């Protein structure tokens, strides 16, 4: 390959041309925010539970940003499920539901941000390029709303009108785009099990698994949005994710310290 | 049931960025044709990006930037094409409208005036999907996602070629390129070579709820857009696989 | 003299968030009724918040947040209800418009189309008044402030009950709840129990300059909104205390 | 009370229900920016006077932010009075006047902000959650425009169309909402007197007074917007305010140091 | 060739800030005259700043601020005048529109309604040109730049005097002030004394592509704006030096 | 002169009155960001060249901001020339072209900003008042898009529809408005020559020249927009500019250190 061969293909072919696609794949790979970790704080699993769940995580975030640069994204939760129920019952399409769910993730970012403001940590749009906050020891963290931007241009699922890319996908793709070193989903279970632990009494804990193994066992749409597993397999930068229980004191702190709490899900 | 149609009387028209790149020689006849269409249809006109997006990809890839960086950079060129096209139609009441306006207020804007112009790129931005270093959700794809979400009466794609061929008709193998009057998205999705439409267009066709067919027509030939907007077969029809209720 | 009327031909209609919360069973008949009203009136349709605001209050209060934090969080739910209602009316030319647009450009938007939808909450936000931990200036109050500032021809409030009773007709004392066909804001302001309207609505009625009466009607009964917009007495009339010049 | 009792009332009653109102009042009370002081820099009383008044206050702000986190709001002044006169003469309502007056407070924030920019102090929207500036020793202060957001939804006064909530109210409510420790109004008189000191030759200085005492003497609408006195009585967090003369060198510095310059007005 | 006309059917009307400063006594008759013009013309009405900009210049200069700081501060006063004038015309469908809307979406807004109001100041802001401590590109200049870029049918400037005199007719030398029914921009540009129009207006007239003449008329005399919009000579005509193609 | 004489003239005369103009010229002169340097990074001359040109300049910026406060503006380049060609061929006026060219400078600011984000340096709107970034040693620099705001209100040139004020003018006027100490244009030639060095083989290097000397030799529209030379002659604060070759390793570093690389162009 070469720059010239690539620029010639870029000028002379469709972007769909396999030859152009292959020349592009040989391009250099810049990581924009390589030393940051993206964390998703669950909507239904954490923020909807109020003080008992959120306050200890705020204390963990405040402590952790001393050693760790954090992009903290919010989930949506029960108010988005309510919006989806109303709008789906009216026959509205996935793209309209997508906009509705963004508002709920925004509410949750506001509430978390107000608990963090006196500690210097802002709510932002554009977390990945929130260069000033992330370069300051007094700050070193930002909060953002976890829904993706697709809104009316959301691709629907194969069935139904629930948007398939919601705040797990939003947060994951930000980590991937900015070339972050780590992606931690903070939920309300210890990690992945062989069945739904809330539903099934004898579910077995899984410390580590690949996306292919998850699909081969039928765990495609469990504790993570199943579309995130496919995004994970295509990812250039973030090739595994960790799922942890934010309700366990210190669990987020320990995951940031390299402890293998929860479940690690690998692209391959 | 499938979701309701939001704007069932809407016609969506996507203008290729490479048509705009030909300048006045292509744009003036297209503008005259669009002017004559304003009384006949309620039009959302969406522009693609063309050659300037290839240049910003050249620079961005040389700088190592990821696919989510390149997506908004390309989208910009589609927006500029939309501002150019809207300026040529301003005397007829037509303006460019921004993506939030298209997404939330198109109904009032098409009550105010007969057509508006917007960017055909979708706002995937830094949340573009990984895998290829070239943004997959481009102008064809964005225009189709809108048309189908709105439940529009149609989406017509205006190209600088007659339609889809079995090979690039301007390429090394153009000798063996046969014209395809009709095709399905699923048949196209299984071919490997280049197309004049995004491969992601075929993917969003598979999950579509309303648009049954999309015609690709040559905007360099006056009258083909007009004919396509009446259902006449003058380019390549792509069957999405959607069936009537 | 009292201030001039800015939009004297405007009818303002506030749709309760708890009506929207009933979903399609309530919303589809309301939408059909609104569709039939579009040719008869120039409408600003404003939505309230309903049950999701109670949930965000539950969370926000558990987190200790002050009343100025809770006000925009509730307002969000009213905006989402407005986007849902506008989507159902998009095929008739209706869209949701934002608060700055309502405040500064409503006249051009109601020249473009027959109705628009907005959020009924006022933008008090972090400057909400202290005293109660529940934001006092809510959807009824916001809608009345706009209607009276514009000098609108009326404000009609669309509820999930027939109007105002002497006690909550869905509550513990519903046995003693008597319907009130007519009342004054000052009489209501001196009662202590619950109402289906904000208590701050009574306060802004006292300082009003134009709106003489506000009717609360049952949106679950088709035809009552239509009748109210013609002045017919089909729910509870609230006399504001404003007199003609 | 309890969380459950509160959530049940929140689901089952009108927000107007006394029972719900009382359960809400027992909620925990979080202060978002407890260590900050809100200062209002008068429009007519200070910024309209130009260099002689503004430059020394800029020097005081620059010095003070070394020891004190500051949210600095601007008043409006003579150009807003001109707008109000024109618009009231046309019969325009209070809500339209309110928007006009915001622009003048914005001008004044711009001018102050440009004198402070080289000292690292920004003009912001969202002062109360300007988490990054307020957490930095190099900054520790922000400037904001003091009008409230109500605009067309401004409640009018009982008489006339002048907006009753202007920049004293704007600044006060920000202090109250963010749970700030102190609210200082910077004007052009030493504090409150028994009569208008500009008008009355023998007015007596009042160092300390309650809102009820002010009303009982007829001082409801003097050196502060009278609606601010009512807001003050309803406030959860800021239960007194201090009024000081910004024209006296060092007066702002000394008030921040806990000196009782000027007048202290108490809710009760 | 010269650039095409974007909005050839547009009439632009600039209202002096010092006319607005006279309050209701001037504004009410002007508003009544504008109301009667709405069915006759497609109007972009742009307001200047007037006396409040002199006050913010007094303060800003005393604080030492540069000319690029003063430009947006003055522009604000023109925007407030535009909001006041639009409010008086709201009942006729007229609203204020922001500069980006004027620049990119005027065609759809004048399809929605008969007139809109905007600020006559151009967005030079902190990129105002240095040299004078007073911002040179003010309301006359902004209005002319727009009118000529759009290729409008005309620009009429509405003043508190009959037109241009050989000296300030309200000034120390008003005894020797002779009225000028007609003048050229180049003749004016070589005079040294005060004018009722920006000196930068003469500069942008020299590089103009479409507007051939601009009439300055007394807005305090009812009927002169109406007459000027029909081409009647009732104030001072300024010839820009542009010739027909 | 006096404040009173000035305020009286400001109230009683047209702003065009020579007497008022002269009283205004005697006003005090505040420099808003006196310790900053504005740098323009060329679009065609640098960013369009990709990695080989941009990466070393990014390293220089990162090193330089340790000792130097920087406002870094982007040029536009070949994609703007393409837009201008299309739009001019359609007969569109200068004001419409101006908007188009802004988008290209914005793209270039985005790309530069993403290479600088991990070093704490943001892309901003409002560079001149980017008070917080510029006051931090961890930051001390911002990136901005170099086109001026004039858009549809752009004054055309005497001939043709190419906007005459583009990113050299944009950057220069920001330096001038904020009273910056230095303006450095970073291009792809060593400085000014007696002829176009790309076109003419025997062009002679000019280390130092005035605007009048440039015009007297016919160099009005060479390595800088000729309208910038006129702006420079009218400037209050920035009365010379330096043009340097960004392709020479360290050239920007050395110009910031006071070395006379390149050409210095003086107002007089
Ligand atoms: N196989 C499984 N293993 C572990 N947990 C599972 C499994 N299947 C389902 N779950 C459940 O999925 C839930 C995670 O989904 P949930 O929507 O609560 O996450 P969230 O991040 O809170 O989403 P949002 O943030 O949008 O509300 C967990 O509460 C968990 O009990
Ligand atoms: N199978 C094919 N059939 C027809 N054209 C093809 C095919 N494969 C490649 N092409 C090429 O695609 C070109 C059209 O280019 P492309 O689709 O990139 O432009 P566009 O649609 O104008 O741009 P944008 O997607 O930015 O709007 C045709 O001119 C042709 O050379
Ligand atoms: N005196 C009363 N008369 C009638 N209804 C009452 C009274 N007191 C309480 N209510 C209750 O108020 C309920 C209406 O609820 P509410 O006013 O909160 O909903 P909404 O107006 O739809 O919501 P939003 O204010 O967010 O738009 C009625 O169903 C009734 O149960
Ligand atoms: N009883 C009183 N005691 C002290 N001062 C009084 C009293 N009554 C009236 N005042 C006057 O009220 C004035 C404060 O109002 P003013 O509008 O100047 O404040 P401001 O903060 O400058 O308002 P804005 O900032 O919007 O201009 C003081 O100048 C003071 O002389
Ligand atoms: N040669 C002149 N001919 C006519 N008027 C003049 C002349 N020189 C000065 N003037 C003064 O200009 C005044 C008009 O003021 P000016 O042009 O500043 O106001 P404006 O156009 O309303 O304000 P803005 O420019 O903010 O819209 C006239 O009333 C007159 O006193
Ligand atoms: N007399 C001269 N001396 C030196 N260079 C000259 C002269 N005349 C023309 N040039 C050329 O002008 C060019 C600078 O213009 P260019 O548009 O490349 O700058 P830019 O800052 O990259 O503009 P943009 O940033 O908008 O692309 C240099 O490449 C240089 O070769
Ligand atoms: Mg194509
Ligand atoms: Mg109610
Ligand atoms: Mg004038
Ligand atoms: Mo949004
Ligand atoms: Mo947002
Ligand atoms: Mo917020
Ligand atoms: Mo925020
Ligand atoms: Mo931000
Ligand atoms: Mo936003
Ligand atoms: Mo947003
Ligand atoms: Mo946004
Ligand atoms: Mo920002
Ligand atoms: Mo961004
Ligand atoms: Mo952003
Ligand atoms: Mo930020
Ligand atoms: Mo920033
Ligand atoms: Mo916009
Ligand atoms: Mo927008
Ligand atoms: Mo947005
Ligand atoms: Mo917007
Ligand atoms: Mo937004
Ligand atoms: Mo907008
Ligand atoms: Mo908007
Ligand atoms: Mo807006
Ligand atoms: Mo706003
Ligand atoms: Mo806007
Ligand atoms: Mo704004
Ligand atoms: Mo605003
Ligand atoms: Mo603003
Ligand atoms: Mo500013
Ligand atoms: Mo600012
Ligand atoms: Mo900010
Ligand atoms: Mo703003
Ligand atoms: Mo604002
Ligand atoms: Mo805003
Ligand atoms: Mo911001
Ligand atoms: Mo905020
Ligand atoms: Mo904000
Ligand atoms: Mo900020
Ligand atoms: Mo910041
Ligand atoms: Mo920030
Ligand atoms: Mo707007
Ligand atoms: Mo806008
Ligand atoms: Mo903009
Ligand atoms: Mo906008
Ligand atoms: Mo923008
Ligand atoms: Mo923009
Ligand atoms: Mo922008
Ligand atoms: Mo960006
Ligand atoms: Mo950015
Ligand atoms: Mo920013
Ligand atoms: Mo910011
Ligand atoms: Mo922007
Ligand atoms: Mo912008
Ligand atoms: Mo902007
Ligand atoms: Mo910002
Ligand atoms: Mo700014
Ligand atoms: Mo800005
Ligand atoms: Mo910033
Ligand atoms: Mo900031």
């Amino acid at each position: 390959n070469s720059t010239a061969e690539l620029e010639e293909l870029l000028m002379q072919r469709s972007l769909t041309d396999p030859q152009l696609q292959a020349a592009a794949a040989a391009a250099a790979d810049f990581r924009i925010l390589p030393d940051a970790t993206v964390i998703k704080i669950g909507g239904q699993s954490v923020i909807d539970r109020g003080r008992a769940a959120v306050y200890p995580l705020v204390d963990e975030i405040v402590a952790a940003r001393k050693n760790h640069k954090l992009l903290i994204g919010t989930g949506a939760g029960t108010r988005a499920r309510h919006l989806y129920s109303i709008a789906a019952g009216l026959g509205l399409p996935a793209g309209v539901l997508a906009q509705l769910g963004s508002s709920v993730a925004d509410q949750n970012a506001a509430m978390l941000g107000q608990l963090l403001a006196k500690h210097g940590i802002p709510v932002v749009g554009g977390a990945g390029l929130s260069a000033v906050p992330l370069s300051l020891a007094e700050v070193n963290a930002v909060v953002f709303s976890g829904m993706p931007p697709y809104k009316l241009w959301m691709r629907p699922a194969a069935e139904g009108v629930i948007p398939p890319y919601r705040t797990d996908a939003g947060c994951f793709l930000l980590a991937e785009q900015f070339g972050c070193k780590q992606m931690i989903f903070v939920k309300d279970e210890d990690g992945l099990y062989t069945a739904n632990p809330k539903t099934s009494k004898d579910a077995t804990f899984i410390p580590r698994i690949s996306v292919d193994e998850m699909k081969a066992k039928g765990l495609h749409d469990s504790i993570l949005e199943f579309p995130v597993l496919d995004l994970l397999q295509s990812a250039q930068h973030v090739r595994e994710v960790q799922v942890v229980n934010g309700l366990v004191p210190g669990n987020l702190t320990r995951a940031l310290a390299g402890e293998h709490v929860g479940t690690i899900i690998t692209a391959s | 049931k499938r979701p309701i149609r939001l704007l069932p009387w809407l016609q969506v028209v996507k203008i290729g960025g490479r048509v705009m790149d030909r300048g006045a020689d292509a744009i003036l006849p297209l503008v005259e044709e669009l002017r004559k269409l304003l009384p006949e249809h309620r039009l959302l006109i969406l522009t693609g990006a063309g050659v300037r997006a290839r240049h910003v990809f050249s620079v961005g890839l040389d700088l190592g930037l990821p696919v989510g960086s390149l997506a908004p950079l390309a989208a910009s060129e589609a927006g500029q094409n939309g501002h150019i096209l809207a300026a040529m139609l301003a005397s007829e009441g037509v303006s460019y409208v921004e993506h939030p306006t298209v997404a939330d207020q198109l109904a009032i804007h098409l009550s105010a005036t007969r057509a508006v112009v917007g960017s055909a790129f979708p706002p995937y931005h830094h949340h573009e999907f990984p895998g290829s270093r070239i943004p997959p959700h481009r102008a064809d794809t964005g225009a189709f996602l809108l048309a189908d979400a709105f439940g529009a009466a149609g989406l017509t794609i205006v190209e600088n070629v007659d339609g889809i061929y079995t090979a690039d008709p301007n390429g090394p193998d153009r000798g063996q390129a046969r014209f395809l009057p009709e095709t399905s998205a699923t048949d196209l999705a299984k071919s490997e070579g280049p197309l004049p439409v995004d491969r992601a267009l075929l993917d969003v066709m598979a999950t579509a709820r309303h648009i049954e067919r999309v015609q690709v027509v040559n905007g360099l030939v006056p009258g083909r857009l007009t004919a396509a907007l009446r259902g006449e077969h003058v380019g390549t029809l792509i069957r999405t696989g959607v069936r009537p209720a």
